[PDB]
C-alpha cells in the first residue's frame, strides 16, 4: 500500500523514491515493480507521468542554463520566473508529506483532483519553455506573450506573471538608453543591438541596428522605429557634456521609481501604458537638440 | 510580492477552501452538508464573485 | 461472497473518473458519447443488475470531458478555449462527489440507491453538458457560430433548478472574453484575436470582407449596428485623427446578454458624435 | 523506512555547519575546496534526493576557505578581508536559520523537503557568492580588480532580485574600506598605501599610478580625475564624488 504513496511525492521532488526508473531524459514514468498488481495501479503511473516530467522540463532548462553570465539577463531572467513556480510545486507536495508522516492519511480520490489544479497549471508552463528553446531575448519576449494571445483566463494570469517578469531585464534596457544612452548588452540579447560598424566622432553615424527581425510582440513596429532616432539623438549629445534626460527632468525619476513598483506588485507587463511617456521623450529631444545650438 | 502570496495562500491551486500560508493543513474535503442529505449532493456552481 | 458487494463499490468510483476498475474493465473505444464499460458478474445476480443501472450515470460524463478539454487548449483565442476550460472547472468539482463517497468507503457506509439518490440532481446537470459537446462538433464551430448556439440555451430550456443554474455562469463565461475585444473593437477599432467573430473582419469604408461563418452572438439587430460603428471607426484610419475620443463609453462597463440592445445602442450614437 | 529517512533530517543540520556530520561521514580532498561526502546505505530509493542535499552544502565551505587564504596571508584591508567580512556576517544568518532548524528538529516536523523551503532562497543566495568566490581567489584578485569582478556580477545577475540582492550588497560592502582611501586623497591630500590599498603609490614627483592589478570598477577615464584632484594636493552619483573634488582643487 504505502510503498508507492511514497514513491509519487519523491518523483515530485526529483526522481526515484523506492524503485528504479531512473528517468532524466524521455518522458517519465513509475514502475511499481511488486508481485501485488491489480488494473488501478496502471492508470495510477500514467498519472504520475505528466507530473513528474514537466516537474522535470523546469530542471532540464534552469541546469541548462547552469546559472551563467552569458545570457545572464534575458535568458536568465525567464529561468527565474520558472524558479517561482517551482517552490511552489513543492508546496502542495509538503502538505501531502505532512499528512502522510505525524504531524494520516494515503493519497485517495480527495488527493487525486487536487493535483489536478497544478496539472493543467504544469501544462502551460511546460509549454511555455517548449515554445522558446533559442537564447536570445528578442525572441524570448515575441514567444511567451504569443502564449498569452490563447484563451482560458486561468493560464492567461498564470502566463502574464511570467511575461512581467522575462521584461523586468527589457524594458529595464528601454529606458535608460531613452534618456542617457546607456547599455550593458554585450552579448546582444537586447534586441536593439550596438556595433557592428566601427565607432567614430559622431556626425549621426550608425552605432544601433535594432533588426527588424526579433522585436518583442508586445511593442509595435512604428515605435521601435521612433525609439531608435531618441537613442541616436541623445548620444549624438555625446558632443557635448550634456548626457542628461532631455527637457522635463520628470522622465529620469520614472525608470527609478518605476523598477521596484514592477517587482512589487503581481509582475504584469504594461505594453500601453508604458507607450504613452516613450512618445513624450520623442517630443522632448528634439527641441533640446536644437535648442543646444540656438 | 503579491502574486507570490496569492499562489501560497492556496498551494499553487491545491486548496480550494481556505487561505493558509500553514504547510501543516490537513487536506480533506467536508462531510456531505444537511442540504445535501435532503435532496442528494448538488454541484455549487460559482455565481457573482 | 458478502464482502464482494463492496467491492464493487470501490469498482465504481473509478468509473467516474473515466479509468479503470480493479475488476471492472474500462474500453477507451472510438466514438465519444457512449463507451462500453465491461462489467464482469459476480454471484448474487440481484446486485449486478443494480450496479448495471448506475453504470451509464457514470458513463455519459466520463466521454464529455475527454476530448473537450484538449481540444480546447488547441484553440488560438477563440470563445471556445473558454468554454472548454470552465467545464474542466465544473468538472474538478463533479470528482468532489467521488472522493466525498470514497470517504464513506473506510467500511461500507453506502449502498448503489444511497450513491443514486445523491447524483439526483448531477444527472440533469450532465444531460445539459452533454448536448453541448455534440452541437459543437457538428458545426465543426469557429468562435462567431459558437456563441450563436449558448445564447438559446440561456434563454431557453426548464426542468431541473441545477441545470439553469450552471447554464447561466457558463453561457457568461464565453460571453464575457467576446465582450473584453467588443469594447476593444467599437472603440479602439482594433482586434486583438486572430479570428474576429463579429459580422465582418478588418479591411470610403466597403472594402470588408463580410464572414457569415463567424457570425455575432445575439440576434442580427445589434450586428446591423456593429457594422455601422465599424464605419466611423474607418475614416479615421482613412485619414488620420484623434481616435482617444472615446474613453467616457468606458468610464462604464458593457457586460450584458439580457440587454446587449442597449449597449450597442450607446456604442453607436457616441460613435456617431465624435465623428 | 520512514525511522531511517528522519535519522539523516538530524545529520543534513550538523554537515549544513560546515563541520564533521554523524553518519555522514566527510573528507577534504584538497583543504577543503571538495569534499566528499559518504551517505550511507539504506533500502530505500530516496538515495537520489540524498545526493540532491549534498550540493547545496558544497558551496556552502568553500567560500569561507578561500577568503580566509586571502585575509589570513596578507592581511588584506582594502577588498578580500573586507569581503570577508560580509560574508562572515552573511555566515552568522545562515547559523541562526541552522539553530531555527534544531529547535524545530526536537518536535516531530521537519523531514526530507519540509527543510527544502528553507533550503531555497539561501541556495540562490550560496551558489552566485560561491561562484564569485572561485574567480576572486583563484583569479588572483586584490584591490580595485575585486571590485571589477562583482560589478560583472551585477550585470550578470539582474535576472533573478535574489541573485540580484547579493552582489548589490558584496560590491558595496568591499568598497567601504577602498572609498575611503580615495576619499582623503581627493579631500584631504594625504594618502598611505602599506598594502597598496589604492592606486596611487607615492614615490609632485610622487608618483599617480593607476594600476591594473587594481583595475576600476569605473571607467578608465574617470580614474585619471581621481588622480589629478590629488595632483595639487599632493607635496546612481559617486562617480560625481570625484568631479565635485576635481573643481575645489582646479
Amino acid at each position: 500500500e504505502t510503498s508507492l504513496v511514497r514513491d509519487l511525492l519523491y518523483v515530485f521532488q526529483g526522481i526515484d523514491g523506492k524503485f528504479v526508473k531512473m528517468c532524466n531524459s524521455e518522458n517519465c514514468y513509475k514502475v511499481d515493480g511488486k508481485v501485488a498488481v491489480s488494473k488501478s495501479l496502471k492508470d495510477i503511473t500514467s498519472k504520475l507521468s505528466e507530473l513528474g516530467w514537466l516537474h522535470n522540463k523546469i530542471k532540464k532548462y534552469t541546469d541548462q542554463r547552469s546559472l551563467d553570465r552569458a545570457f545572464g539577463l534575458v535568458g536568465q531572467s525567464f529561468c527565474a520566473a520558472l524558479h517561482q513556480e517551482l517552490k511552489e510545486y513543492y508546496r502542495l507536495l509538503s502538505v501531502l508529506h505532512s499528512q502522510l508522516q505525524v504531524e494520516s492519511s494515503l493519497t485517495l480520490r480527495r488527493l487525486l483532483v487536487w493535483t489536478f489544479d497544478p496539472k493543467i497549471r504544469l501544462k502551460t508552463l511546460a509549454a511555455l519553455v517548449d515554445h522558446c528553446q533559442g537564447r536570445k531575448g528578442g525572441e524570448l519576449a515575441s514567444a511567451v506573450h504569443a502564449y498569452t494571445k490563447t484563451g482560458d483566463p486561468y493560464m492567461r494570469s498564470l502566463v502574464q506573471h511570467i511575461l512581467g517578469l522575462v521584461a523586468y531585464p527589457i524594458l529595464n534596457f528601454l529606458y535608460r538608453w531613452i534618456y542617457d544612452g546607456e547599455l550593458e548588452d554585450t552579448y546582444h540579447e537586447f534586441f536593439v543591438a550596438s556595433d557592428p560598424v566601427v565607432k567614430t566622432d559622431r556626425l549621426w553615424h550608425d552605432k544601433y541596428s535594432l533588426r527588424k527581425s526579433m522585436i518583442p510582440s508586445f511593442m509595435t513596429m512604428d515605435q521601435s522605429r521612433k525609439v531608435l532616432l531618441i537613442g541616436k539623438s541623445i548620444n549624438f549629445l555625446h558632443q557635448v557634456c550634456h548626457d542628461q534626460t532631455p527637457a522635463s527632468k520628470a522622465m529620469a525619476v520614472g525608470k527609478s521609481a518605476e523598477s521596484p513598483k514592477d517587482a512589487a506588485e503581481l509582475f504584469t507587463d504594461l505594453e500601453n501604458a508604458f507607450q504613452t511617456k516613450i512618445d513624450a521623450a520623442y517630443f522632448d529631444t528634439s527641441k533640446y537638440l536644437l535648442d543646444v545650438l540656438n | 510580492d503579491k502574486f507570490e502570496k496569492e499562489t501560497r495562500g492556496s498551494l499553487f491551486g491545491a486548496l480550494v477552501h481556505s487561505r493558509t500560508n500553514d504547510m501543516d493543513i490537513k487536506l480533506d474535503m467536508p462531510p456531505v452538508p444537511e442540504n445535501a442529505d435532503l435532496s442528494g449532493l448538488a454541484i455549487k456552481v460559482p455565481q457573482s464573485i | 461472497l458478502p464482502s464482494q458487494e463492496t467491492c464493487l463499490v470501490e469498482d465504481l468510483l473509478y468509473i467516474l473518473i473515466g479509468v479503470d476498475g480493479r475488476y471492472i474493465s474500462v474500453q477507451p473505444l472510438v466514438g465519444r458519447q457512449s463507451r462500453s464499460f465491461s462489467v464482469e458478474q459476480n454471484l448474487d445476480s440481484s446486485v449486478k443488475e443494480l450496479v448495471n443501472r448506475i453504470l451509464p450515470v457514470a458513463t455519459n460524463y466520463s466521454t464529455v470531458t475527454r476530448f473537450v478539454e484538449e481540444n480546447s487548449s488547441f484553440e488560438y483565442g477563440q470563445v471556445n478555449h473558454a468554454l472548454g476550460a470552465a467545464m474542466r472547472t465544473l468538472g474538478k468539482e463533479y470528482m468532489i462527489l467521488i472522493s466525498q463517497l470514497e470517504h464513506l468507503q473506510r467500511q461500507g457506509l453506502l449502498s448503489l440507491q444511497k450513491l443514486w439518490f445523491y447524483i439526483q440532481p448531477t444527472l440533469r446537470t450532465m444531460e445539459v453538458l452533454a448536448s453541448i459537446a455534440t452541437s459543437l462538433n457538428k458545426g465543426e464551430c469557429f468562435g462567431g457560430a459558437t456563441l450563436s448556439l449558448l445564447h438559446d440555451r440561456t434563454f431557453g430550456y426548464t426542468g431541473d433548478s441545477q441545470a439553469q443554474e450552471l447554464c447561466l455562469y457558463l453561457t457568461k463565461a464565453a460571453s464575457a472574453p467576446y465582450f473584453d475585444i467588443l469594447e476593444r473593437w467599437i472603440y479602439r477599432g482594433i482586434i486583438n484575436d486572430p479570428y474576429s467573430e463579429f459580422m465582418v473582419e478588418e479591411h470610403w469604408d466597403q472594402r470588408y470582407t463580410i464572414v457569415q461563418q463567424q457570425i455575432p452572438s445575439f440576434l442580427q439587430k445589434v450586428a446591423d449596428k456593429i457594422l455601422s460603428t465599424g464605419k466611423y471607426l474607418n475614416v479615421v484610419r482613412e485619414c488620420g485623427h484623434d481616435v482617444t475620443c472615446p474613453d467616457a463609453k468606458e468610464i462604464t462597463y458593457t457586460l450584458k446578454e439580457q440587454a446587449y440592445v442597449e449597449r450597442i445602442e450607446k456604442a453607436y450614437n457616441y460613435a456617431s458624435k465624435v465623428l
